[PDB]
RNA sequence: GACAAUGGUAGGAGAGCGUUCUAAGGGCGUUGAAGCAUGAUCGUAAGGACAUGUGGAGCGCUUAGAAGUGAGAAUGCCGGUG
RNA sequence: UAACUUGGGAGUCAGAACAUGGGUGAUAAGGUCCGUGUUCGAAAGGGAAACAGCCCAGACCACCAGCUAAGGUCCCAAAAU
RNA sequence: ACCGAUAGUGAACCAGUACCGUGAGGGAAAGGUGAAAAGCACCCCGGAAGGGGAGUGAAAUAGAACCUGAAACCGUGUGCUUACAAGUAGUCAGAGCCCGUUAAUGGGUGAUGGCGUGCCUUUUGUAGAAUGAACCGGCGAGUUACGAUUUGAUGCAAGGUU
């Protein structure tokens, strides 16, 4: 190809999901977490089993 | 906030002050600093496997042979290491600005009259990859370096 | 917003009427009355301008009260002090003042913006049958049924 | 033809200096002076120096008729504030603004 | 003299010689567009359509394939992070009657 | 005992329009100098 | 590479508070002020423009109901007789006629009358 | 060309707009770059231009990369200013 | 016109009022606890004067077009003195 | 494909320094004239500061607080409005009076009419008399490494891979 011309394949290249940025991304406020809870504090959850 | 120097003290006491709760003087909301998520020292480079990078600089310089540019010569034959003469090789047979010389063994006279000219990029055959053959508009391999990058690219 | 005729100043024209009261039941009267002042009767009527025409009501002390409501129906009356409430029946306004019982029928028909304000300016109601307003050249008008 | 005069960073507060400066805007140059040598007001010996001050470039610098002109324009803008503090009750000051004017008359004769 | 033509989803009161703004047909400029749906004739002579004046046609020019000014839609929900601004220019048509008929 | 809203700029000029000041007396002093105040004895730069 | 916030907090801000000129003081000089009244207002804007339809067709049979009683109809009975005649006219070109020509209208009364 | 769908919070999916930097290509600039200010311009949106001032040196565009990438709220922090 | 299976990702485990079947209480509660619906929650529009839950009715966007639902038609204030 | 002066060392500046603490200890803020200082000789007002000329310079609203100078805020002018009016400050509808554009079924103002109880966060439910914000400006929050699993893509395949 050319350096300036050079396009990725198809479907390799998602750009990802960026979180907390504003309403309409629909993960804005509380960023994909709900409300309250443990699971919505930073570093909360729970272990696996 | 571990890295900033001072900030142990609790700046005012929890309750009773009317001010908001600040814990350090290096919080990452303070001026003095704390930075959250910047960059870390980290490697880029990763890997292909090594059948896919025998495929990727043979679809580089067969995508030179197809648009034909693709300039198999003889033997270079430089005794003394002249910019201006290795520049007239460049124009008596005609090449864009950007080319890419390539010989069999390292010339070091080759390798010297074109190291000053903006565009032109000496290299071993051994030495080839996908990032000067795609830089350049024409290659120009020797007899040598024809056949030796025939043998181990396939 | 393509072709409505929206009435202006040089473009309306308030002319005078004369309604005669005696024999007239109050809010039939005063509802008829109501319309003729805002504009309702025209057809060049636009809601944001001062269309509508003077009404002189001239008999007024001769309204007709269906029911018991002249000993009835008392007009309250708040006189923003402590306990400043006070009341007149509607038969003690027909003989004291007849011409402040209909003009509050009337402006109670209105709105009370003010627009409602100066409609309600141009009403000019009498207690017994001489108006001054001669001059003013007005005509009579029959309520409608 | 204008002449001005300016007085910047006067130690007199901008609020204060509004006041006379309302009453002299306006008016000719004569009986602006003399409502500056009557009003005990701490800003008037300080307008009239400097309506004395473009009274005096315009004579000189513009050679205009110093007997009939008049005050266009007589403004004061704000300067920077030193900012002082103030020791009150335990242990607690609090902020006095010691403010700063830019004084600037400007007087013509009307004319082009 | 009078006509009240038919076009678009709506009815216009049209004056031989005047300017008006339709939603848009499907003519370019400069053509002549004859309206079939007329529905009252006045002026001297009074011609009331039954639905229509069964004929009396109304051609006009066409000036101005046009777009309208932008609007901008925008509702949002008063607590729910929830809005939407979006635009809208509509297109119209700017004929002009020059030939009446009854 | 604290304002319970800011006041804006129009209603902190609204009442500051009699937060004036006024012209002094300006009466000639026919003897010699400039105006003196009224009903005053002049000092300096005149004669009464 | 850090990527500073320059010149995008303002070109987004001028143009809510340039979008919100002429309104009271503050309400078009600040910008937390201005943008919650130009939300307000084009909330407002969206469901005015539904009601202008509304306030419009109001307007216009109280035009058709006082020309029609100049003839002894009611609004009702008019555009009830004018539906039996088959006349598929607006309101609003109903109310233009009543107030341009007042011979065209009262010979469109006469076929609502006798469809009656 | 028909026909059908299109309120929406947690939340799921999709497509985008801008930001700084890099690469290649192609460019623009003292005959005045970026900024800044103003305007009645364009795009469905985030946005994009243009003109004119100011400004006195840089900066676009195309494609593709990388991210300290987007603020109105945290009795946020620091500045000014009421 | 869905359903089912497998897989990736979830948020929720404080609900509310009416109507109705009930318990509880006092055939008390805008009470409480269940069955059952609808609506709100997360649904603006019209009506119920104003009035999350009632009544009618689900907003892709222009229109100064028409018919209609609950509701209404003297005046406020569209339409039957 | 590190930072550009609220960043980057606390510290680009006679910094662990002013300053604070009895002491250990805590700890700042503060870069930019111009190419060249050519840094305004003289004149005028003034006690001086300051100005107004003149002069230097490509530029002096580049005058030493000196590159650009944004908002909050403070002013001075104005074109249209306003002293019978009950207001979430707009929004549609509109006469009047001004004005003339990135010239397009324009711009400014608004007599009057209709409609209309801010925004977040929290909630079954908030105009809420529930919380948060004086305003403006900057800063300010799902990142990275390693592993795991899923898809997507691409190799070549009974093998694939270092």
């Amino acid at each position: 190809m050319k350096l300036h011309e050079l396009k990725p394949a198809e479907g390799s290249r998602k750009e990802r999901n960026r979180v907390g940025r504003g309403v309409a991304t629909g993960n804005g406020k509380t960023s994909g977490r709900g409300h309250k809870g443990q699971k919505a504090r930073s570093g909360g959850g729970v272990r696996p089993g | 906030r571990s890295a900033v120097s001072g900030g142990g003290r609790k700046p005012w006491k929890q309750k009773g002050t009317g001010r908001a709760r600040q814990g350090t003087i290096r919080a990452p909301q303070w001026r003095g600093g704390g930075i959250v998520f910047g960059p870390t020292p980290r490697s880029y480079a990763y890997k292909m496997p090594k059948k896919m990078r025998r495929l990727a600089l043979r679809s580089a310089l067969s995508f030179k042979a197809q648009e034909n540019g693709l300039t198999v010569v003889d033997a270079f034959n430089f005794e003394a290491p002249k910019t201006k003469e290795f520049k007239n090789v460049l124009s008596t047979l005609e090449q864009p600005k950007k080319v890419l010389v390539v010989t069999e063994n390292e010339d070091v006279n080759v390798e010297l009259s074109a190291r000053n000219i903006p565009g032109v990029q000496v290299t071993t055959a051994q030495g080839l990859n996908v990032l000067d053959i795609t830089n350049a508009d024409s290659l120009v391999i020797t007899e040598a370096a024809a056949k030796k990058v025939e043998e181990v690219l396939g | 917003m393509r072709q409505t005729f929206m009435a202006n100043e040089s473009n309306i024209e308030r002319k005078w009427y004369v309604i005669d009261a005696e024999g007239q039941t109050l809010g039939r009267l005063s509802s008829e009355v109501a319309s003729i002042l805002r504009g309702k009767n025209k057809v060049t009527y636009t809601p944001h301008v001062d269309t509508g025409d003077y009404v002189i009501v001239i008999n007024a002390s001769k309204i007709e009260f269906t029911g018991n409501k002249e000993t009835d129906k008392v007009y309250y009356r708040h006189s923003n002090h402590p306990g400043g409430i006070k009341s007149i029946t509607a038969g003690e306004l027909r003989r004291t003042n007849p011409e402040r019982l209909i003009e509050n029928s009337i402006k109670g028909m209105l709105p009370s913006t003010r627009l409602g304000e100066k409609q309600g300016k141009k009403l000019f109601v009498y207690g017994g049958a001489e108006h001054p307003h001669a001059a003013q050249q007005p005509e009579n008008y029959e309520l409608r049924g | 033809m204008e002449a001005k005069a300016v007085a910047r960073t006067i130690r007199i507060a901008p609020r204060k200096v509004r006041l006379v400066l309302d009453l002299i805007r306006g008016k000719n140059a004569a009986e602006a002076i003399a409502i500056l040598k009557l009003t005990n007001k701490a800003s008037s010996p300080v307008i009239e120096k400097v309506l004395m001050s473009a009274l005096a470039n315009a004579e000189h610098n513009y050679d205009m008729n110093t007997d009939e002109l008049v005050v266009k324009e007589a403004y004061a803008n704000e300067g920077p504030t030193l900012k002082r503090f103030r020791p009150r009750a335990q242990g607690r000051a609090s902020a006095i603004n010691k403010r700063t004017s830019h004084i600037t008359i400007v007087v013509s004769d009307g004319k082009e | 003299m009078f006509a009240i033509i038919e076009t678009g989803g709506k009815q216009i009161k049209v004056e031989e010689g005047q300017e008006i703004f339709v939603e848009k047909l499907d003519v370019n400029e400069g053509d002549t567009f004859t309206f079939d749906k007329v529905l009252f004739v006045g002026g001297d002579s009074v011609k009331v359509g039954a639905p229509t004046v069964e004929g009396a046609t109304v051609t006009a020019t066409v000036n101005k394939q046009g777009r309208g000014k932008k609007i901008t839609v925008f509702t949002y929900k008063r607590r729910k992070n929830s809005k939407r601004k979006k635009g809208h220019r509509q297109p119209y048509t700017k004929l002009t009657i020059d030939k009446i008929n009854a | 005992a604290v304002p319970k809203r800011r006041t804006s700029k129009t209603r902190k000029n609204k009442r500051r329009t009699h937060f004036k000041i006024s012209v002094p007396g300006m009466t000639e002093c026919p003897n010699c100098g400039e105006y003196k105040l009224s009903h005053r004895v002049c000092k300096n730069c005149g004669s009464y | 590479p850090r990527v500073k916030g320059g010149t995008v907090t303002r070109a987004r801000r001028k143009k809510t508070i340039k979008l919100a000129k002429g309104y009271f003081g503050s309400k078009h000089t600040l910008y937390k002020v201005a943008k919650q009244q130009v939300m307000k207002s084009g909330q407002y804007a969206f469901r005015d423009r539904r009601q202008r339809k509304r306030d419009f067709r109001k307007l216009w049979i109280t035009r058709i109901n006082a020309a029609a009683r100049q003839h002894e109809m009611s609004y009702s009975r008019l555009m009830n007789g004018l539906k039996k005649a088959g006349i598929d006219i607006n309101r609003k070109m109903l109310s233009e006629i009543a107030i341009s020509d007042e011979k065209a209208f009262a010979q469109l009364v006469t076929k609502a009358k006798d469809a009656l």
